Parts: C-alpha cells; sequence; structure tokens
RNA sequence: GUCGAAUUUGGGUAUAGGGGCGAAAGACUAAUCGAACCAUCUAGUAGCUGGUUCCUGCCGAAGUUUCCCUCAGGAUAGCAGAAGCUCGUAUCAGUUUUAUGAGGUAAAGCGAAUGAUUAGAGGUUCCGGGGUCUUGACCUAUUCUCAAACUUUAAAUAUGUAAGAAGUCCUUGUUACUUAAUUGAACGUGGACAUUUGAAUGAAGAGCUUUUAGUGGGCCAUUUUUGGUAAGCAGAACUGGCGAUGCGGGAUGAACCGAACGUAGAGUUAAGGUGCCGGAAUACACGCUCAUCAGACACCACAAAAGGUGUUAG
RNA sequence: GUGAUUUCUGCCCAGUGCUCUGAAUGUCAAAGUGAAGAAAUUCAACCAAGCGCGGGUAAACGGCGG
RNA sequence: GAAGACAUUGUCAGGUGGGGAGUUUGGCUGGGGCGGCACAUCUGUUAAACGAUAACGCAGAUGUCCUAAGGGGGGCUCAUGGAGAACAGAAAUCUCCAGUAGAACAAAAGGGUAAAAGCCCCCUUGAUUUUGAUUUUCAGUGUGAAUACAAACCAUGAAAGUGUGGCCUAUCGAUCCUUUAGUCCCUCGGAAUUUGAGGCUAGAGGUGCCAGAAAAGUUACCACAGGGAUAACUGGCUUGUGGCAGUCAAGCGUUCAUAGCGACAUUGCUUUUUGAUUCUUCGAUGUCGGCUCUUCCUAUCAUACCGAAGCAGAAUUCGGUAA
RNA sequence: GGUUGCGGCCAUAUCUACCAGAAAGCACCGUUUCCCGUCCGAUCAACUGUAGUUAAGCUGGUAAGAGCCUGACCGAGUAGUGUAGUGGGUGACCAUACGCGAAACUCAGGUGCUGCAAUCU
C-alpha cells in the first residue's frame, strides 16, 4: 500500500480544534528499559535455582504486523496515532499510480 | 466448515422482481412515517445500506423513532421460551405502511356513526362483528330447469 | 467412540412447560435510541407544562 | 465389472444430472434414438402404437439400448426396412453413483447412466400403416423383455405422431390448413397477420 | 553333557539399593529385581469401578443450547421441587374466524432466459473443406426429452400483525426541536362516547420473585429426508412414544394396537376374538379354491421375472 | 573394536564426531578502563576460553547412485 | 632436595556437560494409526417456500489487495453482431446501424447496478475527533463485522444533497508484560526541588488448537485405573463381491435359435468367499492346521431305475426320481 | 378536445411496418463579437426569432401484427398437498374417507389512465 507523507485532519491540540496540516511517519516501538517494574520483577524471579520461571511464545502464525501511522500538526506539534489494516508491504513514498500507458518490456 | 454470514441463505429473498429492477419510485420517499405507525418489514435488494436481517423479513412492528432517512422499528422475537424485545433502524425503502390496521379504522367511525344513528330511536345497536352463519330455508323452481340426471362414465385411454 | 451431534426433539415440549411468555406492554415505555435531539427539547416542553399547571 | 440393475432400480436419490459439477460422467450406451423411415410424410402412417411403462422406477442405458437393438430388428426383417418410425422417448440424463473400495468418505464415483420414468410414460413410439399392426406391435411385445416392471402396449387413437385425433386430423387436411414441413407438418391458425398466412396454405 | 581342569567345594573376608555384582540373560542381590526389604510422610491423588441401612403421602425430569487441551468431565441456559408474594377474573391461549403481510418447496415450464438434448425442413458465404457441387458452420420456422447447486408462473401444510378505555372525536396549553409562517412534532388541560365495549371457544384464577436437586451417553415408530448395493447401518426435520409404565390384545417381544393404575361391588365396552385347547354362534348369506411341499390376519419374522386348454369371470 | 589358523582387507574426510606446534581482527561474560550526567545510570572501546574459519583423521560413526 | 609469589585454595563470571535429575511429548476420527481439517470463518446447495437444523455430505473460497480500487461532482455507455475505409489478412485503426446488459465492478460464489454502482476527466482525504444506542453469532457474555443518530471539524457540488473506508454478504485476537500517543493531570505516605519510578484515557507487539498451557521419541522388559461407550474370533442384520440358478433369443452348430451352446439385456437364490456394520462378550466363551469320532444338508462324483441326443455299436454328453 | 412545463402509477404506456396532423405550442433551422467547451460551434455555451420547413422529432390512427394486460365451471376440481384406517399390493407404488387446491394449454376482450399550472378556433 502507499500512503502519502502528509494528510489534512482534525487536530485535537487545544489550539487548533480543526482539521490542520500534519507530518506522517511510521510508528517504532523502542527499546524497552532496564528499570520498569515487570522488567525489575521478571529479574528478581529468574535468579536463583528453578530454571525459566515464564512461558516463551513458540507457535507463531501471523505473517503480517498491522501499520500504525504517527501524525504530527505542523501548528502545535501535537501527535496522533492511527492503524491501518494488515498488509505485507508498505510505503510513504511518492510515485503515484499513472492512469493508463504501454507496458514496458 | 459451515458458513453463517450475515446475509447467508438468501439468494431468493433478497431478489428483484421479475421486470422490476432499477431505481425506486419516488411515493416510497414521500410517504410519512409517526411513532407509534405499524409498518411492515420488506428488503429492498437495490439499496445496500439500512437493510434489516432476513430473519425480520416479512415481520410486522410499531415505529417508535424518526431518523433523517430511516425509522426505528420495535419487534418482538421469540427466543427460547419467551419473547424479547428487537429495536431495528431501517430506511424507508424497506418498509411500507401496513393495512392490517387502516381497514380496523374505518369499523371504528362506522360503529360511532350507527351508535349515533340510532341514539335517538333504536336500542341494541349490535357492533358486533358475527361469524358466517348456516343457511336458511329457500324454494328452489324447476321451472325451466328441470334436473339433468348424470352417469358415471366408463374408462378409456385416448392416449 | 462416536456420539450424536445435534437435535431439537423434545425442546418444543420442554419451552412449553412453563413459556411463551408474550411480553408485558407499559404505559410509557422507555425511550432508550430515541433521538438525542428531539429527547433534549422534548425535556424542555414538559418543564414548560408543568409549570403552567402548577401556577394555574 | 458392471452391478445388476436391481442394485438402481428405484428413484432413490434426486436427479443428478451432468453438469459443471460433475464433469466426468461417461458417455451413454444409447446414442440414436430415431429408427426406420424417420423422412415419412405424416400422411404416410397413420397408426401409432406405444410402449406405456406402469412403473415408477429407473431404466438403464444399457437396456435402452438392447431393448432398441431387438425391436427394430425384428420389425425390419418382418415387415422390411422403411415400414415403420420407431422414436426412442426417453433419454437418460441421470448418472449413478458407485462406491469402490470402511464407510469413511463414501461418497461415490460415476458408474452409468439411466432414465427415470413415470407411471404411465411413453417409452417407444411407432408409426406405420394400419396393415402392419400385429408386426410392430410384436416388436415392442419382444422389447418388454429387456426392460424390469411392467410395460404395456397401447393402440393409439391419435394419427401418427401428431396430437391430433384421426378424425380431427382429416378434416384439417381437407380444408388445405396442414402443410408438410421435413418428417412433420406445421398448421394454419387464426391469429397473426394475414401476409404470412396467405402465402402458407394457398389452398385454403 | 562334563569328569585333572577357565575343575568342584567348606569356613574366613570384602563389595549395599540409582548402589553393588555381572565369561552380559536386564541376569543375580534371602521363594522379592527393567531398581530389594522395613517404618514413616500417608486416610498420598483419582474426570475411573464397586457399595451407600425405616415407612407412607404429594409433585416430578434430562440426554438439548453456548464456552472449555472440552469428547467417560465441568461451567451456562432449559426442564423439576420447595418457599411464597401482589392481587381476585382483571387478562391470557401449542385453537378457529375475519382483515392484511411475508416465502420460492411440491407441482409445473423449455415453439420463456441459462445450461443439457433427438430428428428433419426452408434459407445464407469475396468468411470451413472436398469437389464444380456434397458434408460441416451459423440464420429462421418446427420437433423428441431433462436439471439439488436452472426459471417466467406457483400451491398444500407451517408463519408475522390487527380485531379499542393505554380507544375515537371536538376545543386549545408548553418547548431551547421543526416550519416562509401558531406550520408541524411530541406531551398535556377541558368536554362528549360504557361493558352486543367492538369476532368465535375456553380459562381447578392472573401476575411476580427468590432459591436449589437431578440431567447434559439416549433409543424407537409414522411422514419428510442425506450418504451407502444394502444393513436390526450412519446422519438430520415435525410429532408421538420407550427410557421413567403396569393393565387388555399381537402365542412369545422396552417402542405396535387399545387404554394409562388409590381400595372394592355392579353394569357396559376398546383393540382382539367366539371347532377344541379357551371365556364367546361347528351362526346366517353370495361366491372362489383341491396343492405327490394348499392356505390361514397390520408392525412381523420374505419371495421375483417369466409361464399353465387347471378352474372362474371379463 | 574384531574374534583360531590360511588368504585378503578396495574406494569415500562432503555430513556427524575426534584432533591440530594452524589463521586472525568475525562472535564475545564478569571485573577493569573511557566519555556524558548533580547522581542513580547510559553509551563506547578493549576483550579469556569456546564457537566460526583452515588442516588431519574411516581396523571413528558411517556411505559406495542416477 | 624440588618448587615459588607461579601452582594451590576461597568467591563470582563465560564455555562445556543424556554422565545424571525433573518434566512434556494436542483434538476431531464408522477402533487406533497414516492422511485430511469437517478446530476460527465466507458463498451456493443438501434444508422439507418464516427462522433454526446433522454427517470425514456436494461444488468452491479466506489469513490478502487498494492514496485509490476511498469521498464528492461532471460527461459518457458496455458484451456481441451486421454493413463499410490504402497497405490491412478471422484479430491493428476509422464510420454508421442494431444491441435489457448476453459487459464491467481486485478476489470464491450468490445478490445488486445503465443520463450507474460500469468507462473517462476534475477536485479531494470523512480511511478524521469525542462518547453512547442498535443488528448478527448469543448465555441475549465477549470478539469480529455491520446499521441509525447526537456533538465537532472538513471534502465535494450551482444546489438539493452525499461522505464515520472499499456496491452487499468473509478477510481476524483477552488477562499479565512491554511500548507509543494524550492529559502535563494524580502518587512516591516526616517536608521540599530536580531525575527516576508508579497511575488515569486511547492504540500497537499474539496467542491459526484462532474465549488465547511454555513442550521430542521408544518400550517385543513393562505397570495401574477403567472400557464391550472401542479393534483383533464365533453368532446376528446386509449381499456389493464370491458362489449357484432362471427369463428373452441376435447368433454358434454343413443345412437347422433352443441335441449341446448362446451375445446384448433382465429376474432371483445361497451364506461353504471377502467386505460393510459394531448389537452381545475385555472382574477372559482357550487362537491356525492335522489326528480321532458321530450326525446332518443336496446344488449327485459312484452305485439302482429312467427320459433326451447331431444316441448304429462302443464311448460320452444333457436331464429326472433319488443322500 | 389540441399543445407546453413539472409529475403520479411505471408496456393497456413497449416494439415492427405504414398513414395522417387546422390553430397554437414544441421542434428542426440561421449566426459566431461576447461568457464557455471541443481534433471538429457535431455535442455543449452565447446571440437573433430574423432567412426557411412540417421532412424528421413529437402526437394520433391503421394491422385475422409481436409483446403486454384482464377475464373465463377453457383445461381442471386434473397435478400436488394436510389429516385417517390392523385399507390394497412381494415390492415399486396405488385406491378410498374428511379438507385445501395449481401451472401450462385453449378461448374472449383490451392497447395508457390521470394530478398541478399555462396556452390555443
Ligand atoms: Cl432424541
Ligand atoms: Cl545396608
Ligand atoms: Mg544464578
Ligand atoms: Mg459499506
Ligand atoms: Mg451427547
Ligand atoms: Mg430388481
Ligand atoms: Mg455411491
Ligand atoms: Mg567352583
Ligand atoms: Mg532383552
Ligand atoms: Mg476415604
Ligand atoms: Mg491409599
Ligand atoms: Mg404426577
Ligand atoms: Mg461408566
Ligand atoms: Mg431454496
Ligand atoms: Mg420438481
Ligand atoms: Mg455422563
Ligand atoms: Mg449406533
Ligand atoms: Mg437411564
Ligand atoms: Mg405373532
Ligand atoms: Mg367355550
Ligand atoms: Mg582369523
Ligand atoms: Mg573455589
Ligand atoms: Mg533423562
Ligand atoms: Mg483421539
Ligand atoms: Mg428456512
Ligand atoms: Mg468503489
Ligand atoms: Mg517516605
Ligand atoms: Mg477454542
Ligand atoms: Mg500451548
Ligand atoms: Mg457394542
Ligand atoms: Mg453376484
Ligand atoms: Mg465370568
Ligand atoms: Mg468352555
Ligand atoms: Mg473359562
Ligand atoms: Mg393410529
Ligand atoms: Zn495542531
Amino acid at each position: 500500500v502507499n500512503v502519502p507523507k502528509t494528510r489534512k485532519t482534525y487536530c485535537k491540540g487545544k489550539t487548533c480544534r480543526k482539521h490542520t496540516q500534519h507530518k506522517v511517519t511510521q510508528y517504532k516501538a523502542g527499546k524497552a528499559s532496564l528499570f520498569a517494574q515487570g522488567k525489575r520483577r521478571y529479574d528478581r524471579k529468574q535468579s536463583g535455582f528453578g530454571g525459566q520461571t515464564k512461558p516463551v511464545f513458540h507457535k507463531k502464525a501471523k505473517t503480517t504486523k498491522k501499520v500504525v501511522l504517527r501524525l504530527e500538526c505542523v501548528k502545535c506539534k501535537t501527535r496522533a496515532q492511527l492503524t491501518l489494516k494488515r498488509c505485507k508491504h508498505f510505503e510513504l513514498g511518492g510515485e503515484k499510480k499513472q492512469k493508463g500507458q504501454a507496458l514496458q518490456f | 466448515g459451515k458458513s453463517h454470514g450475515y446475509r447467508s441463505r438468501t439468494r431468493y429473498m433478497f431478489q428483484r422482481d421479475f421486470r422490476k429492477h432499477g431505481a425506486v419510485h419516488l411515493s416510497t420517499y414521500l410517504k410519512v412515517y409517526k411513532v407509534g405507525d405499524i409498518v411492515d418489514i420488506k428488503a429492498n435488494g437495490s439499496i445496500q445500506k439500512g437493510m434489516p436481517h432476513k430473519f425480520y423479513q416479512g415481520k410486522t412492528g410499531v415505529v417508535y423513532n424518526v431518523t433523517k432517512s430511516s425509522v426505528g422499528v420495535i419487534i418482538n422475537k421469540m427466543v427460547g421460551n419467551r419473547y424479547l424485545e428487537k429495536r431495528l433502524n431501517l430506511r424507508v425503502e424497506h418498509i411500507k405502511h401496513s393495512k392490517c390496521r387502516q381497514e380496523f379504522l374505518e369499523r371504528v367511525k362506522a360503529n360511532a356513526a350507527k351508535r349515533a344513528e340510532a341514539k335517538a330511536q333504536g336500542v341494541a345497536v349490535q357492533l358486533k362483528r358475527q361469524p358466517a352463519q348456516p343457511r336458511e330455508s329457500r324454494i328452489v323452481s324447476t321451472e325451466g330447469n328441470v334436473p339433468q340426471t348424470l352417469a358415471p362414465v366408463p374408462y378409456e385411454t385416448f392416449i | 467412540a462416536k456420539s450424536k451431534n445435534h437435535t431439537a426433539h423434545n425442546q418444543t415440549r420442554k419451552a412449553h412447560r412453563n413459556g411463551i411468555k408474550k411480553p408485558k406492554t407499559y404505559k410509557y415505555p422507555s425511550l432508550k435510541g430515541v433521538d438525542p435531539k428531539f429527547r433534549r427539547n422534548h425535556k424542555h416542553a414538559l418543564h414548560g407544562t408543568a409549570k403552567a399547571l402548577a401556577a394555574a | 465389472a458392471r452391478r445388476p440393475a436391481r442394485c438402481y432400480r428405484y428413484q432413490k436419490n434426486k436427479p443428478y444430472p451432468k453438469s459443471r459439477y460433475n464433469r466426468a460422467v461417461p458417455d451413454s450406451k444409447i446414442r440414436i434414438y430415431d429408427l426406420g423411415k424417420k423422412k415419412a410424410t405424416v400422411d404416410e402412417f397413420p397408426l401409432c402404437v406405444h410402449l406405456v411403462s406402469n412403473e415408477l422406477e429407473q431404466l438403464s442405458s444399457e437396456a435402452l439400448e438392447a431393448a432398441r437393438i431387438c425391436a427394430n430388428k425384428y420389425m425390419t426383417t418382418v415387415s422390411g426396412r422403411d415400414a415403420f418410425h420407431l422414436r426412442v422417448r426417453v433419454h437418460p440424463f441421470h448418472v449413478l453413483r458407485i462406491n469402490k473400495m470402511g464407510m469413511r468418505g463414501a461418497w461415490g464415483k460415476p458408474h452409468g447412466l439411466a432414465a427415470r420414468v413415470d407411471i404411465g410414460q411413453i417409452i417407444f413410439s411407432v408409426r406405420t400403416k394400419d396393415s402392419n399392426k400385429d408386426v410392430v406391435v410384436e416388436g415392442l411385445r419382444r422389447a418388454r423383455y429387456k426392460f424390469p416392471g411392467q410395460q404395456k402396449i397401447i393402440l393409439s387413437k391419435k394419427w401418427g405422431f401428431t396430437n391430433l385425433d384421426r378424425p380431427e386430423y382429416l378434416k384439417k387436411r381437407e380444408a388445405g390448413e396442414v402443410k408438410d414441413d421435413g418428417a412433420f407438418v406445421k398448421f394454419l391458425s387464426k391469429k397473426g397477420s394475414l401476409e404470412n398466412n396467405i402465402r402458407e396454405f394457398p389452398e385454403y
């Protein structure tokens, strides 16, 4: 699928409260912290004798991940998130469809 | 596996009538519906929005809500050993006024007219419908209508 | 070992022991799902006619 | 390699014709349904004799083929090559299935063709001259042994293969309302434009 | 079998249980060995098998829905009991009627669409091919035969709603909704119309709440119906039964026919019977049948194609 | 491991193991070292054996087709 | 004498470690296994004209694809056939006529659609924000999908209007944890500032056994609880298959259907074959064959008496009464 | 009654082949400076009502016309179907009892009706 890098949409930024211009990017998770409470608990539980104390998922079935777009307002820099359907190939660049031409080579 | 989609088994139910395809006539959109009206549900296959589920095909209900291009209808549905109230949001293309009670209104009007007509002089106006009664006696004349004798006919092949 | 899959035998007889109850009808039914704009004005209309009868 | 006919005698299943859902049906054993002098004029063969079923059953395409050969062979030998017109009035369109090897996945493969006949349904029709009545009746009598169930031979009171009684057909032809069109005829109606109904049937 | 040796054997001594010992068989380790014996943890856990102790009275089931590493088990809804509560025929009904809807099955149809399909006939080519005229291909008018996943038409049986007081009519109050507009919408004040008050029949009263048992292997018969050559086979639909049920009948039999049960007396019947067994006419009446394998009563305990100057009627 | 004597024990080191006075800038723990921050901390460089790479080995396990 | 701050020993860290320990090693299923997915879903049919309805029934499909193939507006009309135009031919481009859709609409199928829902062109991001109600599966829980409004902000068009993704019917995911956005709000409990951590609201990372445990084999050394709810013998139902017997008569037989045979078809019988089924038995009915011994059936190999022949004799062949 | 604008039901209105049409209306028709749109002022836009024509559109009538519509004790109380019997039949299936009741076929008739506004021998 092809999605433009710019889109006009509602901005609930307490100063816009209306449709504004937004920059479009792709969401990325980010590194997990070593001092999150869930991480601190896991390290304590895993220490000592007893082996692995939590399940480890193996039976993967999905072949795709949902794409999330991060929309940043150009005026107030307020971010928003949108989720698209599952797809195998995703791009943000241009190269729009040509209406009709001869198939080269 | 089995298939139980929303429009399952509706191959013939939602089809248009023969030589009756195309756009809907304007009289469908000009009728007015009010809360308390009695309507019956018949889906139109050419209008995919606001279409009822196949269960409510051929059912009759009472309007409870009026919106821009649709009405709200109440249907009593039998589930298990009881009846549950169902509320439907249907566009006007799929409904029409029911005549199961419009014919009843004129009987109320005629009862009042007959009651007032006999009020000044008559008693026992008898404003109750009665079932068909056994025929009374009559005399059948044979003048020009002498009975014709009939007999069973023999078996013939005539193939 | 294979067993039976499905049947509706005896189900109607069970439903008729105490069932088939027509729904109870009430005056003043619930206004759930009614158009919010109509209900906003209907509330104001009822307050106005309450004052008139009380002050009559 | 073929099961006995008692295994498929009765109409137990719904009709199962050759279609885009089968696509693998073998050909029928009978391919010719008109025998004798099929070019004969309607006025040539006034007498009609039928072989009529008296049971609700199925007739295999092998049985139809065998009975057709027996009837044609006898009548040709006795009466003559061009002295009758024999028509088979049943076409085998029902496909039979056979389960070849427990009961898991028992849906069978196509096995053959059969024709589903009703009570009083015509199976064979023969038209010939009046003087040739006894020959064609005996030919149909010998064909009954190839079929299961009970069949009856009835002398029709129609004119040949037409749907009109013999006196009624004679009435129309003397009025110039019958035109010969191949082996069959066309009739003149009271409807339609006179411009077409005049060039046809000029004698009327 | 072996019998002077890798011989046989007494006593002493060493190796102890995931250990020992084994010229190796998972062999032997006190009648115990693919991990000894003894006591304790220990009344170890079991969706699995067995058993579970007095009487009478009243009511009285389920093998079905959804979810579960769920398929010999549970939860959940249903069916059942008990406790009642609010009321006193209000209103309701496994039913009919009248008025008004919905459906695409049985049947029917193919010189109606789609798809199959037999046979000619009249026409058509600078647009199939042999030959200087034939077979194919379409065109037009006809003709024989078909469809669970074809159809114009279209039942029967089932199925939605309505038949009044929460109704109808006359007048005019409220609003921030709606209208060009006191226009409309919705909800109200006041007046008029009583139970032949708006069809039939019935109604050991109607409405309502809490709580909890068992059950969640079913099976059979008529009709509809799928797979299979078929099955006392496998799987569905509606209803009635068995299971949970004796009693009269079918000799005998869970399901068929009749009929359902407090203790007795009398009378009358059901289904089935009345030569004898065996309660009841070796009754009445018109015919048919003679078998050197007659026949004899639904479910049901089998017989066919094809034949006979046997006999009878047509 | 094979199993007196006699006679003979062929070809295959790609795979799985075993082995090497082989190579270096692959992967790489704790401690230690550096930078940043007010600190908790974070990042980076360096980095043992093993692994990887290279050689040897079938009377090692095994293989000997179209 | 040797050896020396190195070995050794102590504590952490990385590797190696079936030598050893603990545990696991789906379900449905005409027994189980192998296969398959009927395990989460969609179209048509089976389905018996409301709704609901089974089988490892029948014919297929889904874990995708699209900045347009989404939204609005305008103009236009398709498949196919006929008659024509240099190269040009059955198929290149141009013109006219006929054309109810026989085209097209991402995909399976069924519906739907013609001044359109199809084709071309112009403009756009409503595939947006907040939080409720409703329909389907249903326990009237969840999840998925879908319908109609309310309050905002926008797109398009002269305008009425239309638009909360794809013409409609499938295209998908809890708790815990992690992470992002929002609000910059609440808490760190002796009092404050700044980091850090923890909460509130909305998404993402996935469980396909799809209401969602983290999981390899073998036992012919075997164990226990059970099961005739379920397989390996008889018996019972069935008879496809096996075996046996009729009917018809095109033909074989030098002539000549039927002495003896007999195609194409068709009706049965038998339980001495094998399947199908799973009713009885798993707190046990001793399991192949032979040996020994008795009796029964007749579909008769021999013996008794007969009929028939393409029966001269001889020999043989067909049939009857007969166990 | 004719005609025009906007309609309702959506073939009794459609289709094929012909014939006729006073008045007005509608239409064809004339032109390219302007707004506007095309390869083409053909379509679309604008201007004139002047130069012409009822030829076509349009409306009506005609046809043992096709289609369509309505009715018929035409077919037919037939096919099918609810309920019942210890009815028939080896079976396949069938008859009867109390009810409901088609389609094709055949024949006959019909060939748009109508609402609002304006206008015309
Ligand atoms: Cl049951
Ligand atoms: Cl010891
Ligand atoms: Mg540790
Ligand atoms: Mg949509
Ligand atoms: Mg069960
Ligand atoms: Mg038979
Ligand atoms: Mg089969
Ligand atoms: Mg010794
Ligand atoms: Mg061993
Ligand atoms: Mg105990
Ligand atoms: Mg114990
Ligand atoms: Mg009781
Ligand atoms: Mg048990
Ligand atoms: Mg259907
Ligand atoms: Mg039919
Ligand atoms: Mg149980
Ligand atoms: Mg069973
Ligand atoms: Mg029991
Ligand atoms: Mg008996
Ligand atoms: Mg006696
Ligand atoms: Mg040696
Ligand atoms: Mg140490
Ligand atoms: Mg182990
Ligand atoms: Mg299993
Ligand atoms: Mg249905
Ligand atoms: Mg689209
Ligand atoms: Mg503190
Ligand atoms: Mg699940
Ligand atoms: Mg798991
Ligand atoms: Mg059993
Ligand atoms: Mg056989
Ligand atoms: Mg015993
Ligand atoms: Mg014994
Ligand atoms: Mg024993
Ligand atoms: Mg009965
Ligand atoms: Zn902003």
